C-alpha cells in the first residue's frame, strides 16, 4: 500500500512520454497506491494514466477516485489504484462533514473513505482513510481526524481502521509543545510507524512529511514491525537532483502485508 | 403602545435573497407566450386541417 | 399537456408544451467508461449522458451519436432519450405525448425506428415527427418562406410553401458549428497560442459566440486589421492572462460563405440560397425571395442579417422584394416552434396515437407524419 | 402517517443560509394533502375557540420569516395561534408554508387555527405564482389536490364575543351570524355574494357609508358603517389582517382598528414592518413588530 | 423608426407608454420611445380583478410614464411598472416626451422628401443626424434637440453631416416653420 502525492499531477506532467515511462515503473512495484493532490479539472490525466498501464490487460488496475473538493476554485480529487484480482471494492463512501455554506465542515478535503476485501491475507475487513491536508490547516485537521475515527465504527461495525495519506507532519507544521495537543499520538491505540527521524524530503532538509497511522487490534497484528519506510527512488534509478524534483517534491511511503 | 420591539437584524445570511420570487416573473413570461399560440393559430392552423394536409404531398 | 424533444447533434433541447423555453439544454453525448472503476460515493454507472459526460470525458470515450443531422446509432440513442425523460425532466413518459424533432430528408429506414423505439420501449401514449425546419418556420409566424437552419453539424436551406418541406430544394453543406471551432482553434493556434489542456480547448467555443461578427465589407477589414484600433477585442482567460485576438475575429464565419477556406467544393449558404430558390417553382419565388428566414445557434453572430440581405440582392432578378427575417430568439427556434404546434387544439387529432400504432405498425409514420 | 419524520426534516433546516430547497417525495406530499382535509370538513365553519392565543396575520409565502416568526411566541401548545390567510403566493416557498401549516394542523388540531385568504381562490393563485409554483418544482396533477382543500377552509372568527376577526372585512348583506353558518362547502368563490365580500374589502379613513372598492369584485366601507355593526351586537374594536401598511400594523379611526400583516421586508421591495398581536389570559392585547433591516 | 440608437432600454429608465389592453394577467402596452414594441406593466400594487381594473386604465388617454423593471433582450419581453413613479419623476417623461418628439417631428418631415419606404433607410438618416448629436454630447434625446434650436442662429451646425446642398436646405426648412 502506498500514499504519493503526485506534485501538479496534470495533463502536462502525463503528455511527457519520459515522465510516464518512471511514474508507471513506481506504481507497478504495489498492489494498492493513492495518489494524492491530482489537479485534474476534468480527469484527462486520470484516463490517460490508466490507458498506459492497461494497454495490454485491461483489468490490471480498477480506480476510485473522488469528486472535486474544497471551499474556492483550487480543488483536488482522491485516485485509488488497486488490482481487483487481489482486492475488492465492496463500498465507499465520502464522509460527511457537514455543511460547507454554513461554515461548519471541519475539512477543506474530506476524506475519501474506502472498504476493501482482501482474500489473501490474515485480515479480512479494513479501511483505508485518505488525506491530504491544506498547508496553512493542519493542526486543525489532523486534530479533526478523531472524529473520523469514530464515524466508521457506526456505518460498518469495524474497530479495524489505517490512516495513511500526506499528512504535513513536521517541525514547523506541529512543534514540541503542539505534540501534547494531538490526541491520537498520546493514546496509546495507535503506533506511529514513521518516527520523527526519518527523511521523507527529496530536497535537502530532515523532515519526517509523510505519516501512517493504524489503529484497531485485527489490523495492528497484521503489520510487520519496521516495513514502513521510505523508498528513495532517486537512489534506486540512480537520477539527478533536477529530474526528481520535476517528478514530485513527495516519496512514496510504502508498507508490506 | 405595548410595543415589545424586535430591532432583529440579519442572523442567516442573504436576507433579500429569499422574499422577492421568480413565480411572478415565471407566470408572467407564461402568458405573453400563451397568448403567442392564439395569435398564431389564427395564422399557422389553414395548414393543418385534414383537406390540406392531403394537398401539400400530392402538390 | 406534451413533451417536446428536439434532438440535436449538439444540444438537445427538451421541455414542454406551452413553455417559452427548453427546460434542459445540454451536450448530446453518451459516454463509456474505457476503464473499470466508480465515482467515490456511487455505484457502478455503464454510461453517462449530457452534463455529467462532457465533465468527465477524460476516463471515457465519447460518441456523438447525432452525425450531420441524421441518428446513425440506435443504442446511443436509446440511452439520451432515457437520459432526458427520468434525470432531467423527471417525468414518467407514459403520461406525457411526445413530439420528436428530425432532420430534412431522413431517409425512410431511419425515420421508422425512431417510431418503433418510442411506443415499443418507452411506451409513450402519443408520438410526432416534424421536420426542424419547419417547426422552426411556424414560431416566427409565417407559413410560407425558406428556412436556413444552420446548427452544430450540419447546415440546410429547406424551402416550406403552405405549412410543408419541398424535397426538391434541399441542399446539404457539410459545414458548420464545429467546423467552425475547428477552425477558428486552427487559426489561434497560427497566432501563436497554445489550447493544450481539455479546459483551454472548450474555451475556444465560448471565444466564438461571444466575440465574433460578420463583416460589412470583408476586402476593407482585412486589409485594415492589424491598423485599427477599435477592432482588436481582449477576452481574458481563468487564469488571469489576457490574449488579444485579431483578424480572426471576421474571418472565421466568412467560412460560411467561403467554404474552400477548410477545403469544402461545395457552394455557399449565400449561393445555396439561390440554387434553392431556382429548383422551385416560378409559380413561388416571389415569396420565397420575401421571407429569408434564418435559424439555428451558428446563425447567431452579429451583423449576419445585414450580409445576407447584401449577398443575395446581387445574385437574384433585379426588382424582386427581398426581406431576410432574424428572429431575436433564434437559437431556441426549433425547439419554440415545437411547443406552438403541440400546444394548437386543432393539432390533437394529427397526433400518432397508441392505437393507431397497434394495427397498422411502424409504417405508419409516413401515413401521418411528413 | 408518521407525522414527525415529515416536520421533522422540515424544521432541520432552521438557521441555515437561505434558498435552500426541501424536497419532499412526491408520494409523502400526496400524503401529507390526503391527510390534511379530513380535520377541517370535522369541525363547524364558524368556530368558537378559547384564550390564551396568538394572533399572526399574512405571510405571502416568506417561509423563513414563519419559521423565525414561532420562535418568539410559543410553539404549540405552550400558546395557541390563528393565522389569517395569504400564504400562498408572490413569496419563494409557499408550498413550505402552507405544508407545514396543515401538518401542524393535523398535530394539533384544537391548537392550531388557518382561517381562508383571498389567495385561496384558483383564479388568484393562478396568477400570482402558486399554479406557477407547483409546476416547476412538482407537477399539476398534485396542484388539483390544493385546489380540493381550499374549498373548505373556514373564512371567521369571533373570540369571546368581543373581538371579531376576519380576513376581509364586513358586508352589507351581514345581519346574523346563521346567514354565515349555512353557506356550504366545498365551494368556490362565486362572482358575487357574502362569501367573496368577507374576503376582499378594505377600510378606507376618508369615505363616510359605503364605497367603490379598488379590488373591483368587492367594496369599500367608511368609518360610520363600522361603528353601527358594532353597536347593533355591543361588541368593541376590530383587529383584521389584508392590507401593506408600512409601520407593520396601521390604526386609522382613532385606534378603533387594526391592520396585521406578518411578512417583513415584503418581497424584497418594501422595507416595511411584520407585526403579530400578543393576546394574553386576560384579553390584553400587545403587538410584536419585526423591525426593518 | 425608435429615437435613439439602442433597441432596448436599459433597466431603470422610466419610459411612457400606451395602454393598449387589460387581460386577466395585466396591461399590454407599447413603447412610445422604441417604435411601438409591445411590453408589459406588472399588477400596480397589491392584488387586483379585471372588473374594475378600468378605473385604472385612464392611462391609454393619459400615457404614463413607468419604469422598466426587467429586460430579457433574447427573448424579447419587456416588464414595467407603475407603481414605483413619483409625481416629481413623471414630470420629467411628460417634458422627455415631448422633447425627443420634437426630434422624432422634424425628422419625420425629412423622411418624407427622401420617400423612405423600410425602416433601416429611416434609422440610417437619423444615424447620421439626431444620434450624431446624441453620441458626441452624451445625452440620448436632448442632443439633438438643442442643436436644431441652434441651428436658426448656427447653421453651421449642419456642415459637418454628410449632407448635399438640397438634402440641407430642406431640413433647414422645416425648423423655420416651427
Ligand atoms: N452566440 C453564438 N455564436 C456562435 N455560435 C454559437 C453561438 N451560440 C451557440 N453557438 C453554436 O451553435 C451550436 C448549437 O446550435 P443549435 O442548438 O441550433 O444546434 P442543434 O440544434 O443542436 O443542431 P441542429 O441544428 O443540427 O439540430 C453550437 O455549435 C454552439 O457552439
Ligand atoms: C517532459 O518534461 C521534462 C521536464 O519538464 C523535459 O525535460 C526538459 O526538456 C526541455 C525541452 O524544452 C529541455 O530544455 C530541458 O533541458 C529538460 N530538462 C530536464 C531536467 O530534463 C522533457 O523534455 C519533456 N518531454 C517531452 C516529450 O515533452
Ligand atoms: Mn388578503
Amino acid at each position: 500500500i502506498a500514499a504519493f502525492n503526485i506534485r501538479t499531477f496534470g495533463e502536462t506532467k502525463m503528455s511527457n512520454a519520459t515522465l510516464a515511462s518512471y511514474i508507471v515503473r513506481i506504481v507497478r512495484r504495489y498492489d494498492i497506491v493513492l495518489i494524492q493532490e491530482v489537479r485534474d479539472s476534468h480527469l484527462v490525466a486520470v484516463g490517460k494514466l490508466l490507458d498506459y498501464l492497461n494497454q495490454d490487460d485491461p483489468n490490471t488496475y480498477h480506480y476510485v477516485v473522488s469528486e472535486p473538493l474544497g471551499r474556492n476554485s483550487y480543488k483536488e480529487r482522491y485516485l485509488f489504484l488497486f488490482r481487483p484480482n487481489k482486492v475488492s471494492v465492496l463500498d465507499t463512501y465520502q464522509y460527511d462533514d457537514g455543511c460547507e455554506s454554513c461554515g461548519n465542515d471541519s475539512f477543506s478535503r474530506e476524506p475519501a473513505v474506502v472498504k476493501f476485501s482482501s482474500h489473501s491475507t490474515k485480515v479480512k475487513e479494513f479501511a483505508i482513510v485518505a488525506l491530504h491536508s491544506a498547508p496553512s490547516d493542519a493542526v486543525a485537521e489532523i486534530n479533526s481526524l478523531y472524529d473520523v475515527y469514530l464515524d466508521v465504527q457506526q456505518k460498518w461495525h469495524l474497530n479495524d481502521v489505517m490512516l495513511m495519506g500526506d499528512f504535513n507532519a513536521d517541525c514547523s507544521y506541529v512543534t514540541s509543545s503542539q505534540w501534547s495537543s494531538i490526541r491520537l499520538r498520546t493514546s496509546s491505540t495507535f503506533q506511529w510507524l514513521i518516527p520523527d527521524s526519518a527523511d521523507t524530503t527529496a530536497t535537502s532538509t530532515n523532515c519526517a512529511y509523510d505519516r501512517i497511522v493504524v489503529a484497531g487490534s485485527l489490523l495492528q497484528s497484521s503489520v510487520v514491525p519496521g516495513s514502513a519506510a521510505p523508498f528513495d527512488f532517486q537512489a534506486a534509478y540512480g537520477l539527478s537532483n533536477e529530474m526528481a524534483l520535476a517528478i514530485s517534491d513527495h516519496y512514496p511511503v510504502e508498507v508490506t502485508l | 403602545e405595548k410595543v415589545t420591539v424586535h430591532f432583529l437584524a440579519v442572523w442567516a445570511g442573504p436576507a433579500q435573497a429569499a422574499r422577492q420570487g421568480p413565480w411572478e416573473q415565471l407566470a408572467r413570461d407564461r402568458s405573453r407566450f400563451a397568448r403567442r399560440i392564439t395569435q398564431a393559430q389564427e395564422e399557422l392552423s389553414p395548414c393543418l386541417t385534414p383537406a390540406a394536409r392531403a394537398r401539400a404531398w400530392a402538390r | 399537456t406534451a413533451l417536446v424533444c428536439d434532438n440535436g447533434s449538439g444540444l438537445v433541447k427538451a421541455g414542454f408544451a406551452g413553455d417559452d423555453a427548453p427546460r434542459a439544454v445540454f451536450p448530446s453525448i453518451v459516454g463509456r467508461p474505457r476503464h473499470q472503476g466508480v465515482m467515490v460515493g456511487m455505484g457502478q454507472k455503464d454510461s453517462y449522458v449530457g452534463d455529467e459526460a462532457q465533465s468527465k470525458r477524460g476516463i471515457l470515450t465519447l460518441k456523438y451519436p447525432i452525425e450531420h443531422g441524421i441518428i446513425t446509432n440506435w443504442d446511443d440513442m436509446e440511452k439520451i432519450w432515457h437520459h432526458t425523460f427520468y434525470n432531467e425532466l423527471r417525468v414518467a413518459p407514459e403520461e406525457h405525448p411526445t413530439l420528436l424533432t428530425e432532420a430534412p430528408l431522413n431517409p425512410k429506414a431511419n425515420r421508422e425506428k425512431m417510431t418503433q423505439i418510442m411506443f415499443e420501449t418507452f411506451n409513450v401514449p402519443a408520438m410526432y415527427v416534424a421536420i426542424q425546419a419547419v417547426l422552426s418556420l411556424y414560431a416566427s409566424g409565417r407559413t410560407t418562406g425558406i428556412v436556413l437552419d444552420s446548427g452544430d453539424g450540419v447546415t440546410h436551406n429547406v424551402p416550406i410553401y403552405e405549412g410543408y418541406a419541398l424535397p426538391h430544394a434541399i441542399m446539404r453543406l457539410d459545414l458548420a458549428g464545429r467546423d467552425l471551432t475547428d477552425y477558428l482553434m486552427k487559426i489561434l493556434t497560427e497566432r501563436g497560442y497554445s489550447f493544450v489542456t481539455t479546459a483551454e480547448r472548450e474555451i475556444v467555443r465560448d471565444i466564438k459566440e461571444k466575440l465574433c461578427y460578420v463583416a460589412l465589407d470583408f476586402e476593407n477589414e482585412m486589409a485594415t486589421a492589424a491598423s485599427s484600433s477599435s477592432l482588436e477585442k481582449s477576452y481574458e482567460l481563468p487564469d488571469g492572462q489576457v490574449i488579444t485576438i485579431g483578424n480572426e475575429r471576421f474571418r472565421c464565419p466568412e467560412t460560411l460563405f467561403q467554404p474552400s477556406f477548410i477545403g469544402m467544393e461545395s457552394a455557399g449558404i449565400h449561393e445555396t440560397t439561390y440554387n434553392s430558390i431556382m429548383k422551385c417553382d416560378i409559380d413561388i419565388r416571389k415569396d420565397l425571395y420575401a421571407n429569408n428566414v434564418m435559424s439555428g445557434g451558428t446563425t447567431m453572430y452579429p451583423g449576419i442579417a445585414d450580409r445576407m440581405q447584401k449577398e443575395i440582392t446581387a445574385l437574384a432578378p433585379s426588382t424582386m422584394k427581398i426581406k431576410i427575417i432574424a428572429p431575436p430568439e433564434r437559437k431556441y427556434s426549433v425547439w419554440i416552434g415545437g411547443s406552438i404546434l403541440a400546444s394548437l387544439s386543432t393539432f390533437q387529432q394529427m397526433w400518432i396515437t397508441k392505437q393507431e400504432y397497434d394495427e397498422a405498425g411502424p409504417s405508419i409514420v409516413h401515413r401521418k407524419c411528413f | 402517517l408518521n407525522l414527525d419524520s415529515i416536520i421533522g426534516r422540515l424544521l432541520e433546516v432552521q438557521g441555515s443560509r437561505p434558498g435552500k430547497n426541501v424536497q419532499l417525495t412526491e408520494n409523502e406530499i400526496r400524503g401529507l394533502c390526503l391527510k390534511s382535509r379530513e380535520i377541517f370538513l370535522s369541525q363547524p365553519i364558524l368556530l368558537e375557540l378559547e384564550a390564551p392565543l396568538k394572533i399572526c396575520g399574512a405571510i405571502h409565502g416568506q417561509y423563513y420569516d414563519l419559521l423565525r416568526l414561532f420562535e418568539y411566541g410559543g410553539f404549540p401548545p405552550e400558546s395557541n395561534y390563528l393565522f389569517l390567510g395569504d400564504y400562498v403566493d408572490r413569496g419563494k416557498q409557499s408550498l413550505e408554508t402552507i405544508c407545514l401549516l396543515l401538518a401542524y394542523k393535523i398535530k394539533y388540531p384544537e391548537n392550531f387555527f388557518l382561517l381562508r385568504g383571498n389567495h385561496e381562490c384558483a383564479s388568484i393563485n393562478r396568477i400570482y405564482g402558486f399554479y406557477d409554483e407547483c409546476k416547476r418544482r412538482y407537477n399539476i396533477k398534485l396542484w388539483k389536490t390544493f385546489t380540493d382543500c381550499f374549498n373548505c377552509l373556514p373564512i371567521a372568527a369571533i373570540v369571546d364575543e368581543k373581538i371579531f376577526c376576519c380576513h376581509g372585512g364586513l358586508s352589507p348583506d351581514l345581519q346574523s351570524m346563521e346567514q354565515i353558518r349555512r353557506i356550504m362547502r366545498p365551494t368556490d368563490v362565486p362572482d358575487q355574494g357574502l362569501l367573496c365580500d368577507l374576503l376582499w374589502s378594505d377600510p378606507d379613513k376618508d369615505v363616510q357609508g359605503w364605497g367603490e372598492n379598488d379590488r373591483g369584485v368587492s367594496f369599500t366601507f367608511g368609518a360610520e358603517v363600522v361603528a353601527k355593526f358594532l353597536h347593533k351586537h355591543d361588541l368593541d374594536l376590530i383587529c383584521r389582517a389584508h392590507q401593506v401598511v408600512e409601520d407593520g400594523y396601521e390604526f386609522f379611526a382613532k385606534r378603533q382598528l387594526v391592520t396585521l400583516f406578518s411578512a417583513p421586508n415584503y418581497c424584497g421591495e418594501f422595507d416595511n414592518a411584520g407585526a403579530m398581536m400578543s393576546v394574553d389570559e386576560t384579553l390584553m392585547c400587545s403587538f410584536q413588530i419585526l423591525k426593518p433591516a | 423608426c425608435r429615437f435613439y440608437q439602442h433597441k432596448f432600454p436599459e433597466v431603470e429608465d422610466v419610459v411612457m407608454v400606451n395602454v393598449r389592453s387589460i387581460a386577466e394577467m395585466g396591461a399590454y402596452v407599447s413603447l412610445l420611445e422604441y417604435n411601438n414594441i409591445e411590453g408589459m406593466i406588472l399588477l400596480s400594487e397589491l392584488s387586483r380583478r379585471r372588473i374594475r381594473s378600468i378605473n385604472k386604465l385612464i392611462r391609454i388617454g393619459r400615457n404614463e410614464c413607468v419604469v422598466v423593471i426587467r429586460v430579457d433582450k433574447e427573448k424579447g419581453y419587456i416588464d414595467l411598472s407603475k407603481r414605483r413613479v413619483s409625481p416629481e419623476e413623471a414630470i420629467k417623461c411628460e417634458d422627455k416626451f415631448t422633447k425627443s418628439k420634437t426630434v422624432y417631428s422634424i425628422l419625420r418631415h425629412v423622411a418624407e422628401v427622401l420617400e423612405y419606404t423600410k425602416d433601416e433607410q429611416l434609422e440610417s438618416l437619423f444615424q447620421r443626424t439626431a444620434w450624431v448629436f446624441d453620441d458626441k454630447y452624451k445625452r440620448p434625446g436632448y442632443g439633438a434637440y438643442d442643436a436644431f434650436k441652434h441651428a436658426v442662429s448656427d447653421p453651421s451646425i449642419l456642415d459637418s453631416l454628410d449632407l448635399n446642398e438640397d438634402e440641407r436646405e430642406v431640413l433647414i426648412n422645416n425648423i423655420n416653420r416651427r
